[PDB]
């Protein structure tokens, strides 16, 4: 009955698009630290009140692994790794010739007496300095132990930032204005789908970066049952992250005490290195639950049975791979943490203070992370006590190569990749784009 | 009602509240304050890049409105006429039933067609005709 | 009568002219030419960033006028009445009087939820309306 | 009738299609999708500080649209008379003849103090005289 | 344009990690670039040329 | 030809090691300074 055209503006219709976003950080230590590599002198501030609107009938099909959020957290952390350490003194002439010998007494360390030449104050003096590292930092070449450091090869290295927090504090993303970011504050997902209760917010978690392999630090813990993250699953081939439901508390010291030793290479720049070790040798020294973890297990033998065909044959270690890759790497209030994942998978099982467990332990200064081959980093020696305070958020698995049938298929932690660090975070997550202008005929119309 | 509060609700209830999904749509909870002595670190070129496409979402429809005689307010109707061929549901019945949001992806076809004809029946011929109809 | 020409004289004298207080408000004489061969320069970035934040300040109010069907002039008057216990001072009084420098500082408190009211009364009921009314 | 594809006509089939020429002048074949990983280069730099000049000559006349009661439509009429000393030519000569490439650099002189007349007949003096007749 | 000068690579390393690739060997007679044009076609574009 | 059996200091992945490479290079891309040929 006479169809006219009637114009509506800030009608609630999104579409499927990804855009430049930005960072929401509340004040931390605020007059002790001032600035932490991730949110920097100045980050974009974040609201005390969240736009909490829930979307009732709304089923929008959400991509877990198609996440184009992910990819934005990994270009972002990356580029202000480059960026930070920068203006920081550069240790391109520090790379020379080192000769050796090992400990005073016979291993009873992982430490080497090394002497070397590092141009003084003035550039014409050369002085002949010893200085400790820890192992791994050098490689052989040739009465006397001669070598080289593995920096050379690679790529230039550069000392890390003084008196900068390289720990993470909560940071949220915020989505541009005629834009909105999807919460999915769904109970289960089966590896992306249709949704049930699908939010609105402006301002997402408080997500942290994540900084490790093997092991996922902060984040996301949906309860009453471990979440499932499948990229992939038929095929075993591809990762597979899985979501905790109960946080399994996770201690992390290093009893090795070291001194401030400062060496200027050339005009002002200062290099500072591990000084002296004061007391006995020992490792790092991580520590965990045994009974804890192994109830956390008990669910996650459970669930791949019902994902996993029957209880066909499924346990083994970390296969292969460089020490980065196969051991849980992990930043701890400075230092790089190298311990065991073979303590874990030692449990065979089918049908579904506290305890000493702790790991193979290993300390490394020498740190070009994610493949630094431009610009490689020297961790610096923190001074004094080393504390945790953190958790265990996750986990990384693999396949068990390309068997036809059977009934073996050893699963075991080979997850080689970031992004999928930050899956277990923005798995609810997925940008759209706000179409305000809406076109319905109506029986109205204009007239003089 | 809240942002997007009514994307769930029917057209006749989105349409009840809209005002919203325009009002938190710039400076709601994303704008906030905006606060080594310098700000052109990853942050700062973030937001910025993004202010940028913010403006542009909303311009690109701000104009239209502007040359519909819209521009004055959130709902003002036209004189175009509706081609029976392009939907053929009734009035009262989408505004229950549909919703705006499988509405759109009905329409996004014909959309620049009739944005097209939106331009000339309401504005290229009713506000030129004006010009002589002003004065007599 | 000049950029904020109006600011000391009363409320009356001050709606009397508040034109040219929005002319010189963007482009006047802070716009100017904007014009090594590079422009990466620390006043290149200064005045980019400050272009942002000069739109930003516009855009805010200019957004409101449009949602109020106040867009079309710079004073259009709204289908709100005015709670008593807001303000409780004549109409007349405040314009010889208290000036909109002291008044701005007696409803930013209200300001907020006077804006809530603002978009139902003239937008959301008014032009809502329309939609069956429009047509008879 | 195409971007400015009446600028060759005369005044008169200037008039007649001059919606095309403000459509096709912001998002048209220029906004594009705007798709080492960083996007600091020369072409991310030049696209964003072209986007600041392109809103600058947008804004500036839309600004002026909206405070003379012209910011609705295209085309509006104000309360103001053509003082005889700016231009003596016939209003329909112009039209067919001079057109309007030739008639912007007749005004242009006279454009300011134009625009200064403008806004207080129709806006300053009309929408003035409102806050006493709204109520009557 | 062709230059019938085959090169092989050869890299050395100029302090840490930082990679200098050089002309290696060259595999074959000695012999110029060699760009080559034609006669007749040129000819025929500097007839126009030398008439304006 | 036009190519000179050019011998150089280049400091190698070590920067206290030093090694004497010997590589190519076309024309006009040394200019002479001094029975050997010693250039810049
Ligand atoms: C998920 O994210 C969270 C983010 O909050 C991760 O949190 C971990 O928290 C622990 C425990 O706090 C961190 O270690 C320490 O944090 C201390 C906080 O200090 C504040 O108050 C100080 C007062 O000083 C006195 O008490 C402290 C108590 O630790 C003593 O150490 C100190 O000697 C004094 O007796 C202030 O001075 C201080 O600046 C803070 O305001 C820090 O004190 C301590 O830092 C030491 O070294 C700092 C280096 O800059 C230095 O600035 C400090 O002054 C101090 O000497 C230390 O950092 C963990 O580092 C932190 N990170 C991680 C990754 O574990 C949480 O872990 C994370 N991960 C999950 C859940 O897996
Ligand atoms: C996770 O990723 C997997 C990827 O494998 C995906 O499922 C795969 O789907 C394809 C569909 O074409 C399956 O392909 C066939 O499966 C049958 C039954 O076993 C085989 O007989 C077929 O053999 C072919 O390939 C052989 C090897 O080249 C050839 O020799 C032969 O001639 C045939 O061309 C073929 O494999 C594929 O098996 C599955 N993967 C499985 C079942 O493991 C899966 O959808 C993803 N899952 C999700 C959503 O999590
Ligand atoms: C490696 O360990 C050796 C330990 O043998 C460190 O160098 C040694 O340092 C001691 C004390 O600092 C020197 O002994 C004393 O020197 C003083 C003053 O010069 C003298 O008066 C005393 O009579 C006594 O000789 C000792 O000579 C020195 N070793 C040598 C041969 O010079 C070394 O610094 C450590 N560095 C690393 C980590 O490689
Ligand atoms: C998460 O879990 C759900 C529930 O199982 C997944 O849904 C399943 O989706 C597949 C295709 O993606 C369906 O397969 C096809 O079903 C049709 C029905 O006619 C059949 O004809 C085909 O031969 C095929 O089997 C499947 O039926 C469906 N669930 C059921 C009821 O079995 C969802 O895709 C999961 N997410 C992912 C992608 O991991
Ligand atoms: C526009 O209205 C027309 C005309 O009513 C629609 O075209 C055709 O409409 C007939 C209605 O009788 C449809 O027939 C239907 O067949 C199905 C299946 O056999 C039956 O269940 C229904 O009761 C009805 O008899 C016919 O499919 C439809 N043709 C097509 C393909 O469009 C027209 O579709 C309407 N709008 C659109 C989407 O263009
Ligand atoms: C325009 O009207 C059409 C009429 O249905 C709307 O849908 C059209 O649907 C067909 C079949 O689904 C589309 O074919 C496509 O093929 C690609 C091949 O890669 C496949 O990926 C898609 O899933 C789909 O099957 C067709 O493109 C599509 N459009 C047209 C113009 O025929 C359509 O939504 C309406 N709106 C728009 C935005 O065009
Ligand atoms: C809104 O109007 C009301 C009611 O007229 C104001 O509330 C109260 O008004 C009485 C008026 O008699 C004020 O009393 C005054 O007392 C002073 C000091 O003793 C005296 O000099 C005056 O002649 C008058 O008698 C009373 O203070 C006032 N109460 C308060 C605290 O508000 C009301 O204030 C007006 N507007 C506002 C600001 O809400
Ligand atoms: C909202 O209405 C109130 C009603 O008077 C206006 O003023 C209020 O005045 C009191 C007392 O002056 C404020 O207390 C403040 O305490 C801080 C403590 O640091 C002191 O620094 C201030 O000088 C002041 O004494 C109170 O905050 C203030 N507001 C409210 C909501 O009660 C106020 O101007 C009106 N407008 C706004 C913008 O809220
Ligand atoms: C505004 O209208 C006036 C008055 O009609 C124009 O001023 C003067 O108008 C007379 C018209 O008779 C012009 O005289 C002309 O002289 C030429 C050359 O001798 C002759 O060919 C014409 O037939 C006519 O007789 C006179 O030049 C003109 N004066 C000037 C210098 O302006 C006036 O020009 C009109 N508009 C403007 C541009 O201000
Ligand atoms: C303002 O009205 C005048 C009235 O004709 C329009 O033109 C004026 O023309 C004279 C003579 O052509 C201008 O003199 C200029 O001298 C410079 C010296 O370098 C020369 O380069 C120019 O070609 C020209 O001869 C005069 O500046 C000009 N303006 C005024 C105000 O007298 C003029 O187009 C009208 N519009 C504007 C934008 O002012
Ligand atoms: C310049 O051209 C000379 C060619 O004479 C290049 O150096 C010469 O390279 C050959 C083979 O690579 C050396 O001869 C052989 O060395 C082996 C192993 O060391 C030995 O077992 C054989 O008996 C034989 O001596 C030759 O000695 C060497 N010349 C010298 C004097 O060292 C040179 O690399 C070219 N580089 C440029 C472009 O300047
Ligand atoms: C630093 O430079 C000194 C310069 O004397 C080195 O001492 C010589 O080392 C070489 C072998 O590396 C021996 O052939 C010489 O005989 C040494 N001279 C003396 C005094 O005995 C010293 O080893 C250099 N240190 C490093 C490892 O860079
Ligand atoms: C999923 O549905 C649930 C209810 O079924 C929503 O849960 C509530 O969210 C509000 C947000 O403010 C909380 O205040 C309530 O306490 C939550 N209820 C509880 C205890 O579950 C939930 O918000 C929905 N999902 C999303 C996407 O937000
Ligand atoms: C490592 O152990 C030593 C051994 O006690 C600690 O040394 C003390 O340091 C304080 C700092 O001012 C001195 O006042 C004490 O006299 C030191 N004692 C002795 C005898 O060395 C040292 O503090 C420990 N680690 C760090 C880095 O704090
Ligand atoms: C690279 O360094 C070596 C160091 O031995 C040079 O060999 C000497 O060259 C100088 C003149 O340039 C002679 O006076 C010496 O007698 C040479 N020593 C020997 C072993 O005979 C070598 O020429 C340097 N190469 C260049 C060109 O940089
Ligand atoms: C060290 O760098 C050199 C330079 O090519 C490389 O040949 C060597 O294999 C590197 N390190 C190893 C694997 O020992
Ligand atoms: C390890 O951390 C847990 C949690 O605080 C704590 O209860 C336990 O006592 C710690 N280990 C030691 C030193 O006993
Ligand atoms: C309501 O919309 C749905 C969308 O598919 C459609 O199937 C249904 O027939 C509609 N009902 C009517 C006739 O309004």
């Amino acid at each position: 009955a006479k169809k006219w055209v009637t114009v509506y503006y800030g009608v609630p219709v999104w579409k499927e698009a990804t855009t430049t976003l930005f960072c929401a950080s509340d004040a931390k230590a605020y007059d002790t630290e001032v600035h932490n590599v991730w949110a920097t002198h100045a980050c974009v501030p974040t609201d005390p009140n969240p736009q909490e609107i829930v979307l009732g009938n709304v089923t929008e099909n959400f991509n877990m692994w198609k996440n184009n959020m992910v990819e934005q957290m990994h270009e972002d952390i990356i580029s202000l790794w480059d960026q930070s350490l920068k203006p920081c003194v550069k240790l391109t002439p520090l790379c020379v010739t080192l000769n050796c010998n090992n400990v005073n007494t016979n291993n009873t360390g992982e430490m080497k007496n090394c002497s070397f030449n590092v141009t003084t104050s003035i550039r014409d003096k050369i002085k002949k300095e010893y200085a400790l590292f820890y192992k791994l930092d050098v490689v052989p070449l040739e009465n006397i132990t001669n070598y080289r450091l593995i920096n050379c090869n690679t790529s230039v290295i550069t000392q890390a930032c003084p008196k900068v927090s390289f720990e993470p504090i909560p940071i949220h993303y915020c989505a541009p204005a005629g834009f909105a970011i999807l919460k999915c504050n769904s109970k289960t997902f089966n590896g992306s789908g249709p949704c049930t209760n699908v939010s609105t917010v402006q301002c997402t978690h408080g997500i942290r970066p994540v900084v490790s392999t093997q092991l996922l630090l902060n984040g996301s813990l949906a309860e009453e049952e471990i979440v499932i993250r499948s990229e992939n699953i038929t095929d075993n081939a591809k990762t597979i992250i899985v979501q905790l439901n109960e946080a399994v508390e996770i201690n992390c010291t290093r009893p090795n005490n070291n001194t401030r030793k400062s060496i200027h290479i050339g005009p002002g720049r200062a290099f500072y290195a591990t000084g002296d070790i004061i007391g006995n040798i020992r490792q790092a020294h991580c520590n965990i639950s045994k009974a804890r973890w192994n109830e956390t297990l008990g669910q996650i033998v459970a669930k791949l049975e019902e994902q996993f065909p029957n209880k066909t044959i499924i346990f083994n270690h970390s296969s292969g791979g460089d020490p980065e890759i196969v051991t849980h790497s992990f930043n701890c209030g400075g230092e790089f943490f190298y311990c065991n994942t073979t303590p874990l998978f030692n449990s065979t099982w089918n049908n579904t203070g506290e305890q000493n467990i702790t790991l193979q332990c290993r300390i490394k200064q020498i740190i070009n992370m994610w493949q630094g081959v431009g610009k490689a980093m020297y961790a610096p020696p923190i001074r004094g006590q080393i504390r945790c305070s953190s958790n265990i958020t996750g986990l990384l698995l693999t396949r068990d190569g390309g068997r036809d049938q059977n009934g073996t298929e050893t699963f075991r932690p080979g997850g080689g990749n970031m992004r999928d660090n930050w899956r277990s975070e923005l798995y609810k997550y997925k940008v759209v784009k706000i179409e305000p202008l809406g076109i319905a005929p109506t029986a109205c119309k204009r007239r003089v | 009602l809240g942002f997007l509060g009514a994307a769930g609700s029917t057209m006749g209830a989105a349409s009840m509240a809209l005002t919203v999904q325009a009002r938190l749509l710039l400076s709601g909870i994303v704008q906030q304050q905006n606060n080594h002595m310098l700000q052109l670190t990853v942050w700062g070129i973030k937001q910025l890049q993004a202010r940028v496409l913010a403006v542009e979402r909303y311009l690109r429809d701000q104009q239209l409105l502007g040359i519909w005689g819209c521009s004055g307010k959130i709902i003002c109707c036209t004189n175009v006429p509706w081609n029976d061929s392009w939907s053929n549901k009734t009035i009262n019945e989408i505004w229950d039933n549909m919703t705006w949001m499988q509405w759109e992806k009905e329409i996004d076809n014909y959309t620049q067609h009739i944005y097209t004809l939106l331009e000339v029946s309401q504005i290229q011929q009713e506000k030129n005709e004006q010009e002589l109809l002003e004065l007599d």
